[PDB]
Formats: structure tokens, sequence, C-alpha cells
RNA sequence: GGGGGCCUGACUGCGAGGCCUGCAAGCCGAGCAGGGGCGAAAGCCGGGCCUAGUGAACCGGUGGUCCCGUGUGGAAGGGCC
RNA sequence: CCUGGUGUUGGCUCUUGGUCGCGGCGCGGCUGGGGGCCUAACCCUCGGAUGGGGGGACAGCGCUUGGCGGGCAGUUUGACUGGGGCG
RNA sequence: AGCGUAGGGUUAGGCGGGACCUAAGGUGAAGCCGAAAGGCGUAGCCGAAGGGCAGCCGGUUAAUAUUCCGGCCCUUCCCGC
RNA sequence: GCGUAGGGAAACCGAGUCCGAACAGGGCGCAAAGUCCGCGGCCGUGGACCCGAAACCGGGCGAGCUAGCCCUGGCCAGGGUGAAGCUGGGGUGAGACCCAGUGGAGGCCCGAACCGGUGGGGGAUGCAAACCCCUCGGAUGAGCUGGGGCUAGGAGUGAAAAGCUAACCGAGCCCGGAGAUAGCUGGUUCUCCCCGAAAUGACUUUAGGGUCAGCCUCAGG
RNA sequence: GUGGUUCGUGGAGCCAUGGGGGAAUCUGGGCGGACCACCGCCUAAGGCUAAGUACUCCGGGUGACCGAUAGCGCACCAGU
RNA sequence: GAGCCGGUAGCGGGCGUGGAUCCCUGGAUGUCCGAAUGGGGGAACCCGGCCGGCGGGAACGCCGGUCACCGCGCUUUUGCGCGGGGGGAACCUGGGGAACUGAAACAUCUCAGUACCCAGAGGAGAGGAAAGAGAAAUCGACUCCCUGAGUAGCGGCGAGCGAAAGGGGACCAGCCUAAACCGUCCGGCUUGUCCGGGCGGGGUCGUGGGGCCCUCGGACACCGAAUCCCCAGCCUAGCCGAA
RNA sequence: GCGGAUUUAGCUCAGUUGGGAGAGCGCCAGACUGAAGAUCUGGAGGUCCUGUGUUCGAUCCACAGAAUUCGCACCA
């Protein structure tokens, strides 16, 4: 576990696949893809209890890093 | 971006200036600096504490300049140096003011105050409008005298 | 089958009762009602002289319904034409 | 892999376009294009330490867009047929 | 019989392996990235007929032998002076 | 929960109802009423009449096979050919450049071990799942080699034919999906009674399948 | 932009979230399947919670369950 | 309760009713490997500090005991004292997750969220007092069995997939904390009124909690444990036992 | 068939003040030439796509069609 955000994870899934719409604006649809993928934000630098950095990633990181809910700067 | 300001914003009024900086934009580069900080209720009441607190030092100062004020303004303002008939032979200066009136008369007040063209000396009666505080202050009477 | 007179039934609701037929189709049809057209009228008209000009059901459009409408008031949406 | 908008991608100035309002110009909100050292992210840099240096709003990189795309993955490519095919 | 059962045979401060060394490579506290299992990986360590290290000739049993005999040649550690 | 009405897309009506604005038809009314169970011939889901293949997919398993690549040693009996050079001499200014001596290179020649395996001979339930015989190429080199390891099997390696990857890789092998599907192929058991088949027609990515008909059989009228 | 749900892009909601904006503290704030009015329900964005169902390595009981090519393959110097 | 030194029946020798063999339960030894953990390593081998006898050291000096891996809290001081990890046939939830095959092709679909791999909990986990369900202003935890229902319904509307409230049944069962409001303080900024963390208030079941003012009111209400022996059940042998 | 682009002389096209129908050609002719060509002169060139409407007046403004053209929409 060492690509998540550590103020919450937010990591995996994703179901994506395309196709050809045309539908409810007349007729009907059709489909296709069936792959599987990734999803996520970034990581910056931060630290705790002596030296550690951090990491996890924007949203949560705006956050905590504003503030900190179990280390700060 | 609720920015707290800390001075400028065109310079350094950390006065009341709180100014949608914006995102990280405002957020790193203003503070991770150092110059005031963000909303934080602590402060939001910060701010208000201590305006509140300049709120007591200026109606206060406003009492204390209030209260010397017409216990001034009543009573009169004498001091008989030397002379011939006019004049002093050591004109008379507000420096000559504080020492006295203080000292003798009491209460502590400043010399740089009264409104003072130069160093009278014509004795007697002639009184000496004595700023003492910024919007009030005290015309006071001053009947000197060469006591002979 | 060739002209001319006005006229459009080149109809809706239906169809007793048969042709061909493993399926579904395909095809015919007096007569009944509403409403016309042609004739004085007895009658013919539900396209063509015919037998080819073709297509399932679903996937949807649209003009009509005012049948359903996912707490009741409605609409998205759906069923029926 | 290329690609528009969006994000942790911050400042300073030079500018032309649209628009509606009060061929026009004056203004006005609106909003679009773009040119610049910087620079505090970011990255990289190192070169002897944590500072300097270089790049710098890039980009890496995340999210959606679109595109190429046999590199690869999965299916397919009828019947008749006096042999299969061609016909 | 290199087949069966029974008994017996191969001893080393100096020969070889370790009690020394590292390249590939493998591990691998720190450090770096993975959905989890994991990936990499500094220093240090593992890693060999590569480096290094102190002997030889004869005798002697049913088998061993630079080890057992004996004659000759050495090395490292320790205590004392 | 099936029967106790059903008719309709529905509203809903209801032994009546939907089409409709018409007494013309469709469904039904008319009770004939089941229902549970048992035992059977069958039909669907099932691996499901029984074994049969080539393949796909998951997780492991291996370079003591072989192709490579890294590290580190060992190995090529003899002989032959005679370039750079350096020594000396040679007509010109020095030289080019010639010749003679020395000299000893080259994936160089002739050949053992060693590496190979065309060209013929034997062998074909062999000595052997590649070997024996005569013969041949390479023979200091993209040389042969031991020991240590690295890569890996939809991926490796490959002086590259689809070769080699533990003796048949056109995509390894073991366990797992799993008893995969399999109009095709076989296989398909004790007696006896009764009757008695088709090998046509219609539509099919259907033609050596199978739907519906036609020809069989048993139960009642 | 995906999930799960009976919902396979749909008139398609609830809950769960990959990116971006980033509200309210009881006349607040989701909900009763697009939405809207009114009604009705519920009060989230932290946590613990035996019992009622599953499973046989183990021990027992019982068999219209088997007899050495059947039964677990292996009834006893067998996962050898 | 009177025979035994295991399957070995054989030789040679021996313990035993001043309760042997063996049946139980709690013990002390438990050599080397194996998560291995002192260090190294081709497991079951080879290497190091502290204590240790002192030991043959015949007039000459060693095994034994020991000890120490690393990630976890944190009495932080120089960190002393607790937990973990490895298993495990089957079953459990999460993390990740597929083709065959059906559709008589095959791209949608199916097999399925199955098979497998991974992590981890347990003896059971799963889950669990509702921003729930639905609509009779009706119901209330979660779970599981029957039923609802192969229905409402999803769909190249094709092969197939296929809910739930309600009713019957097993069981019952309820609680907490941030949740800055109050006061306590401890530490900061730097003295006020800021954030901070330990103590209580409350620490919400089905809307409440505080803070103020008057009525209060002045003993049977145990949970998931906590506890005592109780029948502690079993734990193997307990022993009589009609003719 | 969903949307955009347009409609003037034989060809290719201008045409915005709602009042003149225009340009180029190219085409025809004259001049010149031995002729034709090249140059100079000149001329013609008409359903301003159709109809109706608005207007004192329509190429121009308004209302359908049409045709050409480009892109797009495609599970009967």
């Amino acid at each position: 576990m060492q690509k998540d955000l550590h103020p919450k994870a937010v990591p995996c899934k994703i179901i994506y696949q395309g196709q050809v719409v045309m539908e409810t604006m007349s007729t009907r649809p059709e489909i296709h893809v069936d792959v599987w993928s990734g999803v996520h934000p970034f990581w910056t630098g931060e630290e705790r209890f002596l030296d550690t950095e951090g990491r996890v990633d924007k949203f949560n990181k705006r956050f905590g890093d504003s503030y900190r809910r179990g280390s700060k700067k | 971006m609720k920015v707290i300001f800390l001075k400028d914003v065109k310079g350094k009024g950390k006065k009341g200036e709180i100014k949608n900086v914006a995102d990280g934009y405002a957020n790193n580069f203003l503070f991770k600096q150092g110059l005031a900080i963000e909303a934080t209720p602590a402060n939001l009441k910060a701010l208000e504490a201590q305006k509140q607190k300049e709120q007591r030092q200026a109606a206060e100062e406003l009492a204390n300049a209030k209260k010397l004020k017409e216990q001034l303004e009543k009573l009169t303002v004498t001091i008989p140096a030397k002379a011939g008939e006019g004049r002093l032979f050591g004109s008379i200066t507000s420096k000559q003011i504080a020492e006295s009136l203080q000292a003798q008369h009491g209460l502590k007040l400043d010399k740089r105050k009264i409104e003072l063209a130069d160093a009278i000396r014509a004795l007697g009666y002639t009184n000496v409008p004595v700023k003492l505080h910024p919007e009030v202050t005290a015309t006071l009477k001053v009947h000197v005298t060469e006591q002979k």
C-alpha cells in the first residue's frame, strides 16, 4: 500500500468502455469496449512525527495540508 | 479563498483585508511565505479580538483626554516669574509649561502640545489653546506675573 | 376494347362462406350498417381484364388517442390508431 | 502515441477579437486570442553540503476529448456444386 | 561377482573446504515506486580449482594414506623474560 | 398455490364481453368440477445414454535440454607460406622508389588431438529413439572448452528455417475451469408377444442435421 | 466517468465512488424512483454488539452403504 | 487389580498386591531444521560478545549456561515493559479477477463475480438499532429457513438472467463516542477570551444535548463481557451388574 | 431525407442607399493584315431561379418550393 493518499483512499476500479450512441434522440444504442483501468490524483511533500514527508494527493491534500489531522508541516 | 491578509494587497495594509487570493495560488505564495493566514475561526476571532482591543484603546484614551479635559478647562494657570512692567526677562516657554502646573498643580501633561507661536512674556492673563487630545484639547487660561 | 358527361367507394365498421396450405402467408366474396356517386330508374362502385410491381417481429419517427402514468396533481415515459 | 478543456499550474506587464448595453468612434460588464524575465509548485540540476544553478507553470503527472492505431486480442470470410475452387 | 549374510576397513597445525577477499550475480537496515502478493537496491554480507595461505620422501595391513611409522623441513597464536 | 367465470393493451365490465357505433363476427357462457399423492412413457435445467480429439483460459513448474548473454580458468602435437617494420647497399637535392638481409603478421595454407557431422556404406523389433564404417570441412579463431551464474516459456532467445527452449514447442509442461462443447465416430446389455415404418414435401450460413406435414403405435368415443 | 441493484445506456432513481466545483446545523438536511407542487417517512458524512444460518480436520451415533479390480486410490514395515 | 519390560513370537536377564503393566490430567526434561529472529547459509550445517564451572588443566586451561532479529505501543528520559507475525482439509468476508460453452456463427450476453490467486478475521466470520421499508397515516435491528415468485421486470426483448416490501418461522436486544456548550486544566501563542490534549457534563436509539430560572426528587433497572462456588459437561480408565 | 452554403448575360462572376441592370470573357463587328493572330474602337449580352406578398418603387425585404453542393444524421 504505497500509492494512495494517507488522508483517505481513492485508488482503483475503473470499468470504462466506449460505443456508438444515437438513442432517445431517435433509434437505439450499441455496445463495445470491455476494459478496465485506473483513476486517481497526485502527491506533495510534507512531514510528521520526526520527518516522513507524506504524499497523498490533491483534494485531501488541500485539506490536512492546510490543517493536519495526524501530522502537520 | 479566505485570505486573512497581514500586510500587502498593494502593500502591507494588514487591516481587515481578506481577499480571494485564490486556491493554492494565494495559498502557497502568500502565507507559505508568511504573511497572515486563512479563516481559521480562531483568527476570524483573532482579527475581531484585537479590533475590539483597539476599540478600548481609543474610547478609553478618549476617557483619558476627557477627564483632565473638564477638570482642566475650569481652574486657573498661574506662573509668576520676574520681569519689569510687561515683559519677563526670560520670556515664558510651554517648557516652563509642564514643569510647573505638573509638579505643582499636579497632573502630568506633555510639552509638545499647547499651541504656542513662540515664547510669550507679556505676563499675566494670556490664554493658550493647548492641544490635549487629537480631536479634543484644552484652550485654558494662563495668568503669569513677575511676582516682582 | 375507342369517346363524352358528371363523379372518386383508388370507403370506414365488417364479412356468411370457400379456394391453395405442414407455417405463416397468399387469395375470393354475396350480404348487413353509416356515408356518398352514376342512372328516371332495375342496378353497378369497397381502384384497375387478370396471374409478377415483394417481406416476419422486433429497433426506432411523426399526425390522432386523451387507455397507463410507478405517494395523489401532472409530465418524462408507455400502451392503442 | 498526438490532442483540445481541467487540476496541485503562482506573479508582473505588453495586446487584439467577440458580445450585448449606453459601416461608428467614446464607454461600459462581459469573454475570447495571445508576448514577454520573472517564480515562490513542479522537475530537473549539480558541481565537492541541505545552497547555488537550469527549465518553469513545462511539464511530468489525474481526470474527461478526440485521433491515429494489425503493434497486438477476439470473431468472421453462406448454399448450391451430377469432386472443391473459377464459372 | 562390482549377487547374499556377517565382520572389518578409510585418523592430518602444515593436502583440499571453512574459521580471509571481492567482479558478474544474489541478498540486502536505510531510500525509492505496486491494488495486495511485490519491484528495484546503497553500504555491509553471501559467492569460486579467480586472489591468498605454513612440508617432503621412504616404510607399514585384508582394505587407508601428503594423515599410521620414522627420518628430514616448517607456521600462527599465547605467557614469560 | 393450482381449480371457483372469463373477456380485454388498458380503463374496466362481467356469465357477458372486446372492434365499433353496430345488433355482422373473435374469445367465452353452457358447471361435467378438480385436486393432492403414488407409481410410469416423456419434456426443460442439469456432466446427464457412456468414453472420444485438435484447442482456449488461470496458477505454478524448468538453461545440470538447448539458444544466448555476464563473470572466471583451462586448451589448440608438428610443420609451411613469408606483408608492416628495422639493418645495410642502390643513379637524384633530400626523396620517391628499387634490391638484398633480417623479420615474423594472417579469422592464411598442409595436417593430430579437438570442433563437424556434406558424399557413399551398414544398421531399421539396431549397440543406439542418431549410433558404427569408409570419406570430408575447420585447424590462434565471429576458435573449442570446464566451472560459476542471467534471462523463460504469447514470453524468451534466435549470424533467423518458425529454428531451440529437459529427446514430436507454428506458441512448453503439471495441477485447475472441467466429466469444456463435440450435427461426426464408435459403443449401446435377459427372454417373449402384437402390429407394422420412411429413404418424399415445405423453410432453413439448411443441406450426411432438424422444424412442420406425410407414412407407425397404444387409450377412449 | 464506472459499480452494485431485476435495470444491458435506457423516461432510469436510491446507495457506493474515479476527477472538478465545494451547502445548510431543526421552519436544517436526504428520501417515497426524470422533474414540480403538496403530503408522508427519516434524521446520515465515527464506533461495539453474543444468539438464530455455513463448514467438517477432529470424537461419537446410525445405514433398503460397500466387500477386496467395490469402498477413500491406499484394511495395515503405501501417498511408500 | 494382580500381571509385565511395546508390534517380536527368540536368546540373556529382571519389577512387582509395606496399591507393578497400563487408563487420566497436570509436570520437568524437549538434541538439530523449520516463521527462525544472534550472525551466515546449497534447512536439518558452520560462525561471533557476557556470565559461567573455574574445568584433565597428572608437573597443564573447556564445554555448559547464556545472550542479543525485526516491524508494534509508548514513562518520552539512555526509551524500559506489552502485542505480532507462521500455520491450517472445508467454510467466511474484503482486494483483484477469465476464456471455454450456451446464444445451434459471433463482437452485445451467458457461464460469474464462477474457477483461480492475494490479504486477512474467526471459531465462526458476514452483517447489525435505519438519511430503512413502503403507502392500509401501515411497518420497524441485522441474519437465516419457507413463501412471495420462476411472478413485478432486465434484454441483438434472442439465449437466458430473474428482485423486494408484505405473511408464516428460528432468534431476540441493546449500547456508545468527536460529538466545544459547561466547567477542569496541561502545553503553547505569547496574558487573555487562540489552537491544543488528558477529567467529567452530555457522552442523542426512533430528536435531542447544554446553559439559566421555579416543580425535582429523597432504594430492586444487572451485560457482550466482570464474578462465586452451583448441576461446573466433557476430559480415559469409573463399576456393580437377573437367571 | 438533418443542418449549413448559394440562385444575375453564352461562360465565370461583381452588385449595400430599395430608384442606373453592371464587369470580365469571353463572343460579334470596325480599324490594321497579304490574310488570320496580337493591339486599339465599339457592340450586344437578361425569365436578376419561380410565385405571391411588402413598398410610391424590388436583383435587394418577407413567405414555399426547387436545384446544386458540403458535412451528418442511419438497429425497421
